[PDB]
């Protein structure tokens, strides 16, 4: 308790909102609300060759090992969001280098999930 | 001649005469009571004065008002709408101090301030009035006007204001998509007449109601400027307010009616800040975000601004929203648009009462009257999106809940 | 058809964009880089997603941008302009992945970005264009374009651009103080034709020089919407945007030449968070107030808001003001006046610089090319009026030497 905030700033779609939490009893903007809750119970990219997903998900497929050639706009990877699979492809032409992601893994788009070499 | 004005108001109007002033490169003068200390005309205008810790009294007191006008330094003086913007004492008061009053004189303000010496001046030059067994559901046209001191005597067109609550006009729109040219020449013309029977001068409207058998019936003849103008100055690109000051500072008028022309429909919505789900209660308050719309088609009139605390003694209204478009369906479609693109957190607004009404199909299809929002309550049983404001406290309660 | 659009740019254009669409009864996607997390845009869409830790490289990647669209369920996309706008790869790209871009097939992009492949194109269908020796002092002006996939193709008027610093634009104008009736009809013409042969799509831009004699010379084609568009939807009463998306769904044209016409003039200040004093050096960082201008002849098209935080990583367009006029007097009246109208602390910007402009008479008389800015060093040499936000520090520190 001593490390979790009580007053602190969410940015949510453009928009920032002053909070200040004491069910909870919440500020927001200076409004209090009562609010209830119940409980139910990776290296970022260096390169702009490290490939990315600009929205989180499920990896479906790797359609590349290590090592291999790749040009721009190969189909490297599938992911499953929205109610949909859909394929990712390469920004650069060159050389697979590593790869920081395998089938099963959940994503987000801070996430390099291969490198790639120019 | 004119180097100076008073305006002789608050809100909105403040706001848009600041404007007109500053474009005609003469002083403005603010008032505001107590209450209004933080108003946009106020931070807009040359220079300002307090008119009392009263909120009202102050504005309806002619005396003092052109007291200020007298010590000021003012050569002229604005009252806008509303307030004493129909009382002749104000004029009159001017006249007898040097100061030109952008209005008609004094005699016509009165005369057509009563009804029953109003009624008699048209049935004299010739003009149909109302029956005592009035006229029903009616649609509510009413024709701009411009005289100068010269007699010369012109109408910028007609406006729609059948959509409309207990009397409080809703939406106005230039020129009435329910009109032929047949009767915008007729209603036009007529105006025209009325106006020159009683000796008019500088800006004016006519109001008619017309009956569903086409009798178009003389009402009220509103001698001042009014809020739904920026409508008709969308349509034919004249700055009205500009004119009642050349008017006033004796010029003629800049345009005979052969030179008037319009294109397109123009659609202004009174943005008050009411919940109409609350049989359209005063929402009151502090706006704390608001930004607003913009690109083709859209012109806004504002009161309020990000901040802006709204003060609780006079009007809802934070803004005029004006919309244009070449034709009728575009209008709506950019309505709609404009709407959504005004963003105001803080308070309850009439926007999403607005959307439903440029939904229903009565009013796309462009034939209504008086009776519409009377005739249709369902209009305000509407889908209330959930606050982005709430959500974020949701959000923000499930951080706290995964920490600690 | 088109039901949703990705959004691939940022600032000013990106908020236009989610207008049109809105307009349009279509979802918008913003792309936001990290320093782009709370523009307006952003704000005002109806999805938004992250495009990288770098302010720059996400924007310009094509390969990943695509991936978004197809990930996010665009069924097109536009590329405002900068940007990816005139990168043929993106079109191709699209085209491949089954997405409607929003512009002209990769071809043309290409061929008239290549200055000969272009010049060639223009020679071959008979069209004037520049000398090794290139057109001394010239006026800058240009030709809005339409063109749909089904052969029609169509001029809105021209525009003048040639108040402009070190091949930077500043001030645009549609259409020109500077040419006959018969000038427009020809180089509109003449702009309609070398599209045509081109066989160009959508909506695109031909620049001319003029000289002193008065012969027009083909310089570029800007294969894409451009800033000041605002200008020429001004006048028109089209919207392009609009335009742009319907060509983009196959739709034909909505206007032929002889349905489109203009009235008055229209002016389109870029307002820029820079400080001219200083060799017009960037003033990035917050902006404390702004209220917008407003009452007619006023449009705005604003990056910027209340609190907004301008980052340095871009250019420095806050807004762009676009002021119309029923003439050219007038226009120049209400310029000054909305200048002003536009009130901004917390940045150093161009207002004060463009009123320099606006007051100066070569300006007002109408008479002016490229060189204008460049042959009056002393725009920049203006009275600074001293900032509210010193003068209440002045007062303040009153008020602490009189209280202890």
């Amino acid at each position: 308790s001593r490390f979790a905030p009580t007053e602190f700033n969410v940015t949510l779609h453009g928009e920032t909102f002053h909070i200040k939490l004491t069910p909870f009893y919440v500020s927001v903007d200076g409004v209090t609300e009562e609010v209830v809750v119940e409980i139910l119970n990776r290296p970022r990219p260096t390169h702009a060759g490290c490939v990315t997903t600009a929205m989180p998900g499920t990896i479906v497929d790797v359609k590349v090992n290590v090592g291999d050639k790749v040009s721009a706009g190969d189909a490297v990877l599938v992911i499953e969001a929205m109610k949909m699979e859909n394929e990712i492809q390469a920004s650069k032409s060159g050389v697979v280098v590593a790869i920081n992601v395998k089938k099963g893994d959940s994503v987000t788009p801070d996430e390099a999930l291969l490198e790639i070499q120019p | 001649m004119i180097k100076k004005i008073l305006i002789a108001n608050r809100g909105e109007i403040a706001v848009r005469i600041v404007r007109a002033c500053s474009e005609m490169g003469i002083k403005s003068v603010a008032i505001y009571s107590d209450a209004d200390r933080h108003a946009l005309h106020v931070k807009k205008a040359d220079e300002a004065y307090n008119i009392g810790s009263d909120p009202v009294l102050g504005y309806l007191n002619a005396h003092n008002i052109v007291n200020l006008a007298v010590a000021s330094g003012c050569d002229a003086l604005h009252p806008g709408y509303g307030f004493l913007s129909e009382n002749p004492e104000l004029a009159e008061i001017c006249a007898r101090r040097g100061i030109k009053f952008i209005g008609p004189d004094a005699k016509v303000i009165r005369q057509m301030g009563d009804k029953i010496q109003a009624r008699t001046a048209m049935i004299k030059a010739g003009i149909p009035c109302v029956g005592s067994s009035g006229v029903v559901n009616p649609r509510h046209i009413e024709v701009q006007v411009l005289a100068d001191s010269h007699g010369n005597v012109i109408h910028l067109f007609e406006r729609d204001c059948s959509i409309q609550r207990r009397n409080q006009k809703l939406i106005e729109i230039a020129p009435s998509p329910q009109l032929s040219k047949a009767q915008r020449e007729y209603i036009g013309n007529l105006a025209v007449k009325a106006a020159k029977a009683v000796g008019y001068k500088n800006a004016g409207t006519v109001e008619f109601l017309l009956d569903s058998d086409n009798n178009f019936y003389f009402m009220e003849m509103n001698t001042r400027l009014q809020v739904e103008h920026t409508v008709t100055e969308q349509i034919t690109g004249i700055d009205i307010v500009q004119e009642q000051i050349r008017v006033a500072d004796g010029q003629r008028l800049q345009y005979k009616q052969s030179e008037v022309q319009y294109r397109g429909f123009a659609m202004e919505f009174r943005i008050n800040a009411e919940d109409p789900k609350n049989d359209f209660l005063p929402s009151f308050g502090k706006i704390t975000r608001y930004y607003a719309p913009g690109g083709p088609g859209i012109r806004m009139d504002a009161a309020m601004y990000s901040g802006y605390v709204i003060p609780p003694y006079y009007d809802s209204m934070c803004a005029k929203l004006t919309v244009w478009a070449l034709n009728w369906e575009s209008v709506v479609e950019r309505g709609r648009r404009a709407l959504n693109d005004t963003v105001v957190y803080g308070v309850k607004t009439t926007i999403p009462y607005y959307q439903e009404i440029l939904k229903h199909p009565d009013f796309r299809n462009a034939i209504f009257n008086t009776s519409f929002v009377e005739s249709h309550p369902e209009l305000a049983n509407y889908a209330t999106q959930f606050p982005r404001e709430l959500v974020a406290a949701a959000i923000s309660a499930a951080i706290a809940a995964h920490e600690g």
